[PDB]
């Protein structure tokens, strides 16, 4: 795999919308530049599918941020999301109608 | 002028968002060579959509949280219809128990 092949594969894993039309050989000149090679090798290793935020979630989070509602920090999110273990509580009142 | 601002945003994204140590970050003049031809649009997408795993969790879990909170408000209007149906069923049970007693 050339340096260009490896870059095009990382762009495909990152869901770049033109990633299927890119050929690997067209990018090999980026890896001939001795001084830029360490940064490109890092980018190709550090970026994964779990790092991608889709445009709808970015927009919805920006509207959440514009709505003036408080944005919970990571620890508060873990405490709230732990307490928000998916309690099948809608089943208890629905079971009261089914029993009746 | 545009290729210089994109070099700056990419350096900022690499150091602040993705956590690259600043001594390993190439110079802003070196980064400008990455915006030749079609590569300019590629790096714009990367800066906008690719976040740290920590930032992704904060975004997704706050969205999930407020979706669950709205689902609990919409559940109250369904609880009122369920309370009306429960009153209807309890009234029908009382009428049926009274008819059963008379039978």
């Amino acid at each position: 795999m050339s340096g260009g092949d490896r870059f095009v594969q990382t762009l495909q894993k990152l869901n770049y919308p033109k990633g299927a039309q890119l050929d690997g050989e067209d990018f090999d000149w980026l890896f001939e530049a001795v001084d830029l090679k360490p940064f490109l090798d890092w980018f190709c290793s550090a970026a994964s599918e779990q790092n991608v935020v889709p445009d709808e979630k970015l927009q919805a989070f920006n509207t959440l941020k514009e709505s003036g509602k408080p944005v919970l920090d990571e620890k508060a999110l873990d405490e709230v999301l732990k307490t928000f273990s998916i309690s099948k509580v809608p089943a208890i009142e629905e079971v009261a109608i089914e029993k009746l | 002028m545009e290729r210089r601002s994109l070099a700056q945003e990419l350096k900022k994204w690499a150091v602040e968002e993705m956590g690259l140590p600043a001594q390993k970050a190439p110079s802003e003049e070196m980064l400008q060579r990455l915006f030749i031809g079609q590569c300019g649009d590629i790096w714009k997408f990367i800066i906008r959509h690719i976040h740290s795993h920590r930032t992704v969790r904060k975004i997704e879990g706050n969205l999930l949280w407020y979706q669950q909170l709205q689902h609990t408000e919409a559940q109250r209007t369904a609880e009122e219809e369920q309370q009306q149906r429960r009153k209807q069923l309890c009234k029908e049970i009382l009428e049926l128990r009274a008819e059963l007693h008379h039978l």
